[PDB]
């Protein structure tokens, strides 16, 4: 299937996933995209954010889902 | 009984305990020369028990080259009977007395014996007997540019603190079975091998809290170890630990065994060559006095020199001393024997008040054994020294003409100085001015700035004002005793109480510079040294910075065209908390301080202010209804300081503090645990209430506790200051009115168009106009904490305690609060002495006009630790431009009041380049992504009016000159720094 | 600092941040204004905040003061505007750009941090109810951010 | 090669460096096993100020040498 994923400067990046791919595939996907190292990249889909070592599926992404692409802040 | 009013900077430095055993110290000072005279001040300022003054030497006319206690009046009379009367005054905790006559057995009164211009034989005899009865012995000398001491304090002392660094103290996440302890995330624990440490409020090891103290192997930036906790338990969460510093002891030896075998202090890197070289020499000299009646060589003698050289081969010949004797470096040791220099003076006698207050109190490391010092890069080179010249002339200055000769002199002799500042490090400073002779001649004048006053604190290491100064300017105060010290400054010396910045540009303007030969800063901010420094800059001025911090202190020196400035380098910021950590979730007690001041200024600063500001500016509200963040705030403060919550007496004060009290101890709590219950979870299943962030608790009002009425006095007393009441200290008055208090029911809100609007205005109507209240103002509490009579410290500590109780911290008494609040900056005079010293060796230097950069020393030192280093100061970097050579820093563009479009041509046609962005102070002339209707507009103007035009304010009559900064483009576009533009008005 | 900010006004006009616009107030350097524009996946959608930066005099090496002018029902950003970002307070280096504030404001807006909040009753309010926290910061962009 | 960084409160650091590093590299390590910016950095070496972007070469520092790290102070 197909997904986007929207980063903080208003791009959209499309990729052909499936439901069943990592939360890692992905992450390593978008680095060979824009170049941003997985542990930079905070991703997250209404409103959960995805962590490694889980699927899509099991966040129950679905055809054309959206995803954010942010930076790790926290304080 | 320490007076905290008069010791208040010199206690955080050394400590209660410190002073406490200071104060029960007796020094003798042998010596009553500017060595002697310059430690005896400081010793004085310090406040031990009793000075002791022993020189029966009738003065000479030389001695006054570097004793200030000395007048012409005093010649013939003995130094120590003339010297005391002055040095009773410094200090009235301190009495002064002299002795006729000195016996060995009377050397078992003092608990520190200081040596200064006496014989090695008599030394030795001293010595001989201090050693054995366990006596600190200090030795000091002072020849020329060269200075030696030597410290024994005995074969068994015990020093409980080396370094003078507070304990360190840390958070702890995890301690595994094997003794791994881990720092909470991007935590430095900043340990050492070898260190102990205690821990508290560790959970899961019960074990470690019981405060024994352990090992640590520090295995990183993060982690450490204290070794196998197998027994205590299998884990660690959580918990504090804080550093365990244990005595440790130091083993002196005797002069007369430490003369054949030395252990050297080396205070210069560079050259460790040199002090087993300065360890003949001195003993040379004292032998060749020996030989001559006490005659010391004459200066610049070369039959003087020979045989001081053959004193020098027979002393390292008897001792089998295995070096090499640099002919040059000696016989440079003998030519100024006679020397006699108030910054050598200074220097050595700061090293010395310190070394006594280490004998006296137990503190910090000593010096181990022998500190030869030598400044020799600050001879002349520029003027003739021989024996012609370096000859006495019968004059007060023979100490320092015996060192840098006459013509030298004429060249002191006029200068035009600068002073910013009148603190410590002015009056030292200006105090090694008058000694030297600076500005005495025709051409001469000094001029010092300050706008502060004296103030009592001051005195403690402000030598030149007295008791009865306390209230008036320190130029003034400070011009009056240099001109008494030195008869020949009256007229010479100028006193402003202007501060130097933006403002004051009018009085140092372009005549005011150009007239000058040097600045000196003595300030204690770094916004004024970096405006003086790009003053400097600017006119091209010689700057002598210098600083201290505690023991620590450092000098910095910026020469025109050789040097980069002092803002070319930058300094560790302040630190500041997050809003959210100070706001719900703090964990230190300087958390909860920066809370309480700012509660302070919430409650009787902000609200006052804006009461004031409501009944003076006729159109308030309406530029307050769109301009500031929080219009409803503003009115709620106007309406509760005017009406609702005006007091009648103080008893409504009294309740106005107890509802205070429930607002911010009591209710604010209970909503913030509504928010977050303390079993609550973070997102991660975590707890919420864990590591960093403590679980707080209301407190209920209890009026037997000290800290709830200590904090309802202070808040009632500031209150009724705002209001103008009669306020009371007698707790009878607050028991009775407190006991009568029914609290207003408080219950967590859970929360769940443009009638606000609406509601602002009828508020704002209901206010009484402005009219019916005309010359009525409410007096707004100014932050002070010097004062302890105005509850202002008070209320802070009262404040950050109860805030401290809420979140279960340590407090803190008023001692800490006032240091934290205040931000009041550690002091001591010894560390001011060094300083001043330091500058006054590099002032010379400047003097003498030297152009290569290795001849200049950047100083720093810690004298906790007996630290001192040097380093050459850092060039100025250069630029290429157009194929030309450029100073980045000195250099700049000096064009005509042209137009706009003219400079941008002439940068275009000379230089080759395309000019970008021009801006001048705060405000941007040109850029080259403008809209051509408003680049049309601006070009045709002069850089004048353009600047005038722009900033809508007219250039002041005395403004002579613009600094514009441009940024510009080559041919091919790469960007290319330049130099700033000054236009000549 | 002058140069400084002449540099990364520049820098900024010849990229475009595309979803951001900050420039000089007047002719004033030391006193920016900028724009943010609400992530179109979010309650803010569809809003434009105004934020005021003030540069210190000692720039870049003591962080902007950055405020929002617009109400914003924001777990981590207060009444007075305060944002609670770690750059601004003590991370803050010599070595951070404007665009970069920006971005990471940006980022805060598209998702709030509840574990560590500057509003604890929002926090709350996200952490137990979102439907009505989405409820009510949808109702506040809608009051403020627009119009 | 192994060098020795004492600081003006007295702590003493090692570091592990080689001949050809440059100043740049013991400036990060030191910032890794202080925290302190290299910007905000001033080593002292045999009275010289080690400045960025020359080597430890071109100052003479071999093993066992010992460099100071100084800060000015604002008081006075
Ligand atoms: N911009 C300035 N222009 C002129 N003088 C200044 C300026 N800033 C500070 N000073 C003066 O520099 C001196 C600083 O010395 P010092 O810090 O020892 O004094 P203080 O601040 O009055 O005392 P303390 O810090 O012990 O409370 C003071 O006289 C202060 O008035
Ligand atoms: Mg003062
Ligand atoms: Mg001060």
């Amino acid at each position: 299937m197909q997904i986007f994923v929207k980063t903080l400067t208003g791009k959209t990046i499309t990729l052909e996933v499936e439901s069943s791919d990592t939360i890692d595939n992905v992450k390593s996907k978008i680095q060979d995209k824009e170049g941003i190292p997985p542990d930079q990249q905070r991703l997250i889909f209404a409103g959960k954010q995805l962590e490694d070592g889980r699927t899509l599926s099991d966040y129950n992404i679905q055809k054309e889902s959206t995803l954010h692409l942010v930076l790790r802040l926290r304080g | 009984t320490i007076d905290e009013g008069l010791y208040s900077r010199q206690l955080y430095v050394l400590g209660h305990e410190a002073m406490k055993q200071m104060s029960q110290s007796n020094v003798l000072i042998i010596g009553c020369k500017g060595l002697g005279v310059e430690i005896a001040k400081n010793v004085c300022l310090a406040g031990v028990k009793s000075v002791t003054l022993y020189d029966p030497q009738p003065t000479r006319i030389e001695d006054l080259s570097s004793q200030y206690f000395l007048t012409e009046d005093d010649i013939g009379v003995p130094r120590a009977k003339v010297t005391v009367s002055k040095l009773a005054e410094l200090n009235q905790y301190v009495p002064v007395s002299v002795v006729d006559e000195l016996s060995t057995e009377y050397l078992k009164n003092f608990k520190c014996v200081v040596v200064t211009e006496t014989s090695l034989t008599k030394q030795l005899e001293i010595n001989d007997f201090t050693h054995k009865n366990h006596i600190a012995y200090i030795a000091a000398d002072s020849r020329g540019l060269f200075g030696s001491i030597f410290c024994d304090f005995g074969e068994n002392f015990i020093c409980t603190d080396t370094d003078g660094n507070e304990p360190l103290t840390g958070m702890i996440a995890s301690i595994t079975d094997d003794g791994v302890v881990t720092m909470l995330e991007e935590t430095r624990h900043g340990l050492e091998n070898g260190d102990f440490v205690k821990f508290t409020e560790v959970k899961g090891m019960p074990g470690l809290n019981d405060g024994t103290p352990r090992k640590v192997e520090v295995k990183g930036p993060y982690t450490f170890s204290i070794g196998s906790v197998k027994d205590l338990g299998s884990a660690g969460y959580n918990g504090v630990f804080t550093q365990v510093k244990v005595p440790t002891k130091i083993s002196f030896k005797s002069l007369r065994e430490s003369l054949k075998d030395p252990e050297y202090v080396y205070p210069d890197f560079g050259k460790m060559m040199r002090p087993p070289q300065y360890h003949i020499a001195f003993q040379a000299l004292s032998a060749f006095a020996d030989a001559h009646e006490g005659s010391l060589p004459r200066p610049r003698n070369d039959i003087d020199a020979a045989e001081f050289f053959e004193f020098c081969k027979k002393i390292a010949s008897t001792l089998q001393f295995d070096v090499e004797l640099d002919e040059k470096l000696i016989k440079e040791i003998s030519y100024q024997a006679r020397g006699d220099l108030v910054a050598m003076s200074a220097f050595l006698g700061g090293a010395v008040a310190q070394e006594v207050l280490k004998a006296t109190t137990s503190k910090f490391y000593p010096l181990k054994q022998y500190f030869y010092f030598d400044s020799l890069e600050s001879l002349p080179s520029s003027v003739t020294i021989s024996e012609e010249t370096c000859k006495p002339r019968g004059c007060r200055y023979d100490g320092q003409i015996a060192v840098f000769g006459s013509e030298f002199q004429e060249k002191i002799a006029s200068l035009s100085t600068f002073l910013v500042g009148a603190g410590a490090i002015g009056c030292e400073m200006l105090k090694n001015w008058a000694m030297m002779g600076v500005a005495t001649g025709e051409s001469g004048h000094i001029s010092v700035t300050d706008m502060d006053s004296i103030e009592k604190s001051n005195l403690n290491r402000q030598f030149l004002f007295r008791p009865r100064d306390v209230g008036k300017l320190k130029s003034e105060c400070a011009s009056t005793a240099v001109s008494i010290m030195n008869p020949s400054l009256t007229g010479k010396i100028t006193s402003y109480q202007e501060r130097v910045g933006p403002e004051s540009e009018g009085i140092f303007g372009d005549e005011f510079f150009e007239k000058l030969s040097l600045v000196t800063n003595a300030l204690d901010n770094v916004e004024a040294r970096m405006y003086v420094d790009r003053r400097c800059v600017f006119f091209e001025k010689p700057l002598l910075e210098s600083g201290t911090l505690g023991t620590k202190g450092n000098t910095q020196v910026v020469v025109p065209h050789l040097t980069e400035s002092y803002g070319s380098s930058q300094d560790p910021p302040e630190k500041s908390f997050p809003i959210c950590t100070l706001k719900n979730f703090p964990n230190r007690i300087e958390h909860t301080i920066a809370w309480a001041r700012d509660l302070f200024e919430g409650l009787f600063k902000q609200p006052i202010d804006n009461v004031n500001m409501y009944l003076s500016s006729p159109n308030f509200l309406e530029t307050s209804l769109k301009t500031s963040s929080n219009p409803r705030e503003v009115l709620e403060n106007i309406r509760d300081y005017l009406v609702t919550e005006k007091p009648l007496s103080f008893e409504e004060c009294i309740m106005w503090a107890r509802l205070q009290f429930d607002k911010f101890f009591n209710n604010n709590i209970q909503q913030l645990l509504f928010n977050f219950p303390k079993d609550s979870v973070t997102s991660t299943g975590q707890p919420f209430w864990s590591g960093p962030k403590r679980a707080p608790t209301p407190l209920s009002f209890d009026i037997h506790n000290r800290e709830h009425f200590d904090f309802i006095v202070a808040a009632a007393s500031l209150y009724a200051f705002n209001y103008g009441l009669k306020s009371e200290t007698d707790p009878a008055i607050y028991e009775r009115v407190l006991a009568g208090y029914n609290p207003p029911p408080f219950a967590p809100k859970s929360g769940i168009a443009n009638k606000d609007k609406q509601e602002l205005k009828s508020i704002a109507d209901s206010l009484p106009p402005p009219s019916s209240l005309v010359g009525f103002r409410l007096t707004p509490a100014e932050f002070e904490k010097d004062d302890d009579s105005n509850h202002h410290i008070d209320f802070i500590t009262a404040a950050s305690n109860l805030r401290a109780m809420n979140y279960d911290i340590t407090p803190a008494d008023r001692f800490k609060t006032k240091f934290v609040a205040g931000k009041i900056v550690p002091a001591m005079c010894t560390s001011t002495a060094v300083v001043s010293g330091l500058v006054c060796l590099e002032l010379v230097k400047l003097v003498d006009g030297k152009k290569k950069i290795e001849e200049y020393k950047n100083g720093f030192f810690n004298l906790a630790i007996g630290l001192f280093t040097f380093s050459d100061p850092i060039a100025s970097p250069k630029m290429k431009v157009n194929g030309k050579e450029i100073d980045k820093i000195w250099d700049r563009y000096n064009l005509p009041d042209c137009t706009l479009q003219e400079l941008i041509d002439y940068f275009q046609k000379e230089e080759g380049l395309e000019v970008t962005m021009l801006s001048s102070g705060v405000s941007l002339l040109y850029a080259n992504f403008q809209p051509p209707k408003k680049l049309a507009e601006r070009l045709p103007l002069k850089i004048s009016e353009l600047v005038e035009q722009i900033t809508k304010k007219k250039l002041e009559p005395f403004r002579k000159h613009l600094v514009l900064e441009i940024c510009c483009d080559d041919a091919n576009g790469e960007d290319v720094e330049v130099p700033f533009i000054c236009i000549k008005l | 600092a002058l140069k400084r900010i002449n540099r990364e006004l520049a820098d900024l006009g010849k990229d475009p941040p595309s979803s951001s616009s900050a420039g000089p107030v007047g002719d004033d350097l030391f006193h920016w204004q900028a724009t943010i524009m609400g992530p179109a996946d979010s309650p803010y959608a569809g809003g434009v905040f105004f934020l005021s930066i003030h540069f210190p005099t000692d720039y870049p090496f003591k962080p902007p003061k950055v405020n929002f002018t617009t109400r914003i029902y924001h777990p981590n950003i207060n009444s007075n505007g305060s944002i609670c970002l770690d750059i601004l307070r003590d991370q803050w280096s010599p070595a951070l750009t404007i665009s970069k504030v920006l971005l990471s404001i940006s980022s805060l807006l598209t998702d709030p941090n509840p574990d560590d909040p500057l509003v604890p009753e929002i926090a709350h309010v996200y952490k137990t109810d979102r439907s009505r926290y989405e409820l009510s910061a949808r109702e506040w962009t809608r009051k403020y951010a627009i119009g």
